């Protein structure tokens, strides 16, 4: 189970 | 009240992933809790 990274910092 | 670079956003499943904006790294469990 993966969670989605950031993308604004 | 999180670490820095330390997010706690609700992806559209209705669940709050906790990402850290510094090294990259996501985790769904909290920091805060312990």
């Amino acid at each position: 189970q993966i969670p989605p990274p950031y993308v604004e910092p | 009240f999180l670490p820095k670079g330390w997010e706690v956003r609700h992806a559209p499943n209705g669940r709050p992933f906790f990402i850290d904006h510094n090294t990259k790294t996501t985790t769904w469990e909290d920091p805060r809790l312990k």
